[PDB]
């Protein structure tokens, strides 16, 4: 039985936010983070946002994360405007004198007219990645992988690519799960696909892997990094740092290159019927 | 009701084995060599660091034992904070930590965060309602320790902190608690009185302990009222939180010659702050974070050239609103110095503005110029920016080696900007692909 | 069940969406630069418009402040290389030279509708959910952004819609990896729709779909293939066909 599933991510534009955005400047990461795929899988199964923290997030957070870079993106920026021609909601409320009544007791007296509105224009610039491909291969229990694959076969809710306007252009359920011992062999098992015949191909394909703790002890290596994308809660969000390493894989020795398997250009039909073909002479004779 | 930092757990750290946790100040002083400080925001990671820096400075002041590198911290540091247990308290009717006498200017505990909106701020990316949601004691401690270093102006009658505008904050990074503690140990003959001691006085015109822990504001921090949801800062499900308090503004007297070792000052003695915004105006073009500003400066006044990881913290502001804060890490060893090339590297954004602003043909006043180049600036900038520590010392990567990175994207642009099929079309594309940024020293 | 709408439209020289420097919005695709109209433009373009205003509607469809909106709009993308231009204009005194700029492109759009979330947000109402779906169809087929339309009167009308009821959300943006070159014996719209045809002819070889074209102008597929289930000649008839495939539903 297969023990690890495979997810394919591709779109015209994608973004995966980092820790370096606590204001209207939203920057993106180079690779799809763990929290993004966890959220997409929660959407595909159809778990509530208040329920993910109750025996549903750590169960999949125990899995091992593995990403392969088929082709990386061009860093792109889009200028965003909020509230053009309207009045926005502001956060101040009047001081309720005695500090004994606060919080939920104060929220019971809240009215729609108690809020105040301000007409302004909120400007932001959001970063997107253009023409990027990724594979997510999660190693877990064979039953858990079977449940995950069945859930992503038909998602309960709609799915997006980090932000709700980034559509899928290849099937996420394209790859059937398999049984492999290591994440490296699993990431090397799924082949590399070409779109059209003549294009640049990356000779090196970077991979992102979780750092195995090994035996009891075994302090973290000097080349490992930190990443704050282990979600504990989603409403309101709670995130946890993690250890991340980097490995590379050279093409042509452990990942093959698949063929084009299709046609790119469309082109009109064939005019110029041949007058020396036998069918032409037969039809001409019958018409005569 | 009763809260003490030495005993209660607030320090969000991550062990080197891979397990994050929240342990106390005493426990962080106890282990101190198998962990890293775990704080996603740069502000908290800098403030907890500076509080440990001040603690180690006071422990050396009253114990006179240095922390040896590649060793556990001295054991005699622990009992001195146990003896002075009354000076670290978060509540109670008496001596308080980062607090003073209460007042009547009642404000909720949300202004102590630069990222959680309050008052007239826009709560569009974080829906927060006043006197509804509050913070926990660990979050209260974290918001308390950020007043000394990120205090900007607050309008009419309210000033900034002791450093006026908070500049760049550059320091040296290492992979364990003793590692970074042991890279920034340089003491002074004058220490001062830190804020956790008795009632601080300006007295005459500072030092080391009193220099870092300046109090531009006083805080009340009433007892946690039984309001319940979970949290909003770190999202943790918790217990009764504090919701309302007091803040009064303490002006800084004139004079007070003080030099922050991590702070970066300009030629005139003004602060050197970040160069980022959300808009590409007539005098700015949006490229990336500005890691090139505090370089033809760190390399001559304070810090000099030394082997390690130079961590850059860039905190932007304008009036009373923060816009963007970022971090970065660069590798150096000290491979000589060319003062002219470092100067050109300190002045790069004007070169990018001049490259963007060039007209396609002819010349016109108030001409914006080639806005697709403004779209492709960030990609080549981020492809260049990986070897910032190699461009700084000029080991193998040069201005001309950095110049070649623009060619692919720019040849992609030239097809769109001249989508014709003439000899003149390809010749204009060839002239267009020879556009390179030019260095400007002053 | 997800109802997915495929959308090809041509547009006259104009500038509907611009950035801070004013440039026509542009993404990167297929090794070159692509003309771009934001999805957050089509939202607040279709939304708050007069034609669309025909349990409360316009809240279950598109949200405002855990609303869980059931409509998803993607970024429109050109089917050829972006070709921007800059216009030179002068001012009179009737008693200095500036620059304005514009772009012209044919865009592919993509619309997706979650039926189950729409029914759940209607408190069990079903005729209202299909009513709102139809209303969004008639709005989206006849809505443009209100950009620089006084000077560039860009009021073009579409040239083909294909509607899908597939199991999982999937776009056809990968059909336009190769930029479209115009040949003498065709045009831009015909070659774009043919490139859309030789990507739905695949996949199944390697679901159903209703198709409409106005008075059957540019028929889908350049053979007699059954790549679309039915080819229809009216917008109302296509909407009625969508409602009919949802169930017994009259318009
Ligand atoms: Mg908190």
């Amino acid at each position: 039985p297969p023990n690890t599933l495979f997810l394919r991510l591709e779109g015209a534009l994608q973004s995966w936010g980092s820790n370096e955005a606590k204001f209207a400047l939203r920057r993106t990461a180079d690779a799809p983070t763990k929290s993004g795929v966890l959220g997409l899988l929660c959407a595909a199964m159809g778990i509530g946002r208040a329920e993910a923290a109750d025996s549903w997030l750590p169960k999949l957070a125990n899995l091992r994360m593995g990403v392969r870079i088929d082709r990386p993106g061009i860093r792109w920026w889009d200028f965003h405007t909020v509230g053009a021609g309207q009045r926005m909601r502001m956060a101040e409320l009047k001081a309720p004198k005695k500090p004994s009544m606060v919080g939920a007791a104060l929220a019971e007296t809240l009215t729609p007219s108690k809020v105040k509105t301000r007409a302004e224009t909120l400007l932001s610039r959001r970063e997107y990645l253009a023409d990027a491909s990724f594979l997510v291969a999660l190693q877990g229990e064979p039953e858990l992988v079977a449940k995950l694959s069945a859930a992503l076969a038909k998602p309960v809710w709609a799915i997006y690519l980090g932000r709700k306007s980034c559509p899928p252009s290849r099937p996420v359920c394209e790859h059937p799960p398999g049984f492999y011992n290591t994440l490296e062999e699993a990431l090397s098992a799924v082949p590399l696909q070409k779109r059209w015949h003549n294009e640049p191909l990356p000779q090196i394909l970077p991979c992102v892997m979780d750092w195995i703790p090994g035996y009891d002890g075994e302090h973290a290596p000097d080349d490992a990094e930190i990443h704050y994308d282990l979600p504990v809660s989603f409403q309101p969000p709670r995130h946890l740092p993690r250890f991340v390493i980097r490995r590379e894989l050279v093409v042509g020795e452990d990942v093959q290159v698949s063929r084009e398997t299709g046609t790119s250009v469309w082109r009109p039909k064939g005019t110029r019927a041949d007058y020396n073909n036998s069918e032409y002479k037969k039809v001409r004779a019958e018409r005569l | 009701v009763m809260y003490n930092l030495l005993c209660d757990n607030w320090v969000n750290v991550v062990y080197l084995s891979g397990k994050p946790d929240r342990i106390s100040l005493v426990q962080t002083l106890k282990d101190a060599h198998c962990l890293q400080l775990a704080y996603s925001n740069p502000m908290d990671r800098f403030t907890v660091f500076r509080f440990l820096l001040a603690l180690g400075y006071w422990c050396f002041a009253n114990t006179n034992v240095e922390p040896e590198p590649d060793k556990p911290l001295p054991v005699s540091w622990i009992p001195w904070l146990e003896e002075n247990k009354e000076y670290f308290e978060l509540f109670g009717d008496g001596k308080r930590f980062f607090q003073a006498d209460p007042s009547s200017r009642i404000r909720a505990i949300t202004d102590l965060i630069h990222e959680i909106p309050t008052a007239h701020n826009l709560c569009h990316f974080k829906h927060v309602t006043d006197y509804i949601d509050g913070l926990c004691e660990a979050c209260c401690i974290k918001g308390l320790l950020r007043l000394p270093v990120f205090t900007t102006v607050g309008g009419r009658g309210i000033g900034a902190g002791i450093n006026n505008t908070p500049p760049f904050y550059l320091l040296w990074h290492a992979n364990d608690l003793a590692g970074m503690l042991a890279q920034n140990w340089q003491p002074w003959d004058n220490m001062g009185i830190p804020a956790w001691l008795g009632s601080f006085q300006k007295e005459s015109r500072v030092g080391l302990l009193a220099g870092m822990t300046w109090l531009p504001r006083k805080v009340y921090l009433h007892d946690p009222v039984p309001g319940q949801a979970a949290c909003c800062s770190c999202g943790l499900p918790s217990e009764a939180l504090v919701y309302s308090c007091s803040i009064e503004v303490e002006p800084v007297p004139k004079g007070l010659e003080w030099k922050d070792p991590h702070g970066v000052y300009t030629d005139q003695g003004k602060s050197l702050q970040s160069k980022i915004k959300l808009m590409s105006n007539d005098r700015y073009t949006f490229a990336d974070r500005d890691w090139y500003s505090p370089l033809f400066s760190y390399l001559h006044a304070e810090g000099n050239s030394r082997q390690g990881k130079l961590w850059l913290v860039g905190f932007a502001s304008d009036k009373a609103k923060s816009i963007d804060i970022w971090d970065k890490i660069i590798e150096l060893e000290g491979t000589d110095t060319n003062d002219e090339l470092l100067a050109q590297l300190a002045n790069r954004a004007t070169a990018l503005n001049a490259m963007r602003k060039k007209p396609l043909r002819g010349d016109f006043k108030k001409s914006v110029g080639t806005p697709q180049i403004a779209d492709i600036i960030p990609h080549a900038e981020n492809r260049i920016a990986i070897n910032a520590g190699k461009m700084t010392e000029n080991r193998g990567y040069s201005w001309q080696d950095a110049d070649t990175e623009y060619g692919e994207l720019l040849t992609k642009v030239a097809y769109s900007l001249e989508p014709a099929q003439t000899v003149d079309a390809r010749l204009k594309r060839g002239n267009f692909i020879s556009r390179k940024p030019w260095p400007i020293i002053p | 069940m997800l109802i997915e709408i495929h959308m090809i439209q041509n547009h006259s020289p104009a500038n509907l969406n611009r950035d801070d420097l004013g440039a026509p919005k542009t993404c990167y695709f297929g090794g070159v630069l692509r003309s771009r109209i934001s999805s957050q433009c089509i939202k607040r373009s279709i939304r708050t418009s007069n034609d669309f205003k025909a349990l409360a509607p316009d809240i279950a469809l598109c949200g405002r402040m855990t609303v869980e909106a059931a409509l998803q709009v993607a970024h429109a993308i050109s089917t050829h290389i972006a070709r921007p231009e800059i216009d030179y204009f002068v001012a009179a005194d009737d008693v200095h030279i500036g620059e304005s700029m514009f772009a012209s492109a044919c865009f592919y759009k993509y619309f997706s509708i979650d039926w189950e979330q729409l029914v759940k947000n209607l408190k069990g109402d079903t005729n209202l959910a299909a009513h709102t779906v139809g209303a969004f169809l008639l709005a989206a087929a006849k809505t443009n952004p209100s950009g620089k339309q006084n000077s560039f009167a860009a009021h073009n009308y579409p040239d083909g819609i294909l509607v899908e009821f597939k199991n999982s959300p999937i776009s056809y943006a990968n059909a336009f990896v190769r930029p479209v070159s115009v040949v003498k014996e065709s045009d831009l719209v015909e070659q774009s729709i043919g490139q859309l045809s030789n990507y739905v002819n695949d996949i199944r070889l390697g679901v159903i779909g209703f198709w409409f074209s106005p008075n059957n102008r540019y028929p889908l597929g350049y053979k007699h293939s059954k790549l679309a289930s039915r080819n229809i000649g009216n917008l109302n008839e296509l909407v009625g066909a969508v409602l009919d495939y949802i169930g017994g539903f009259k318009w």
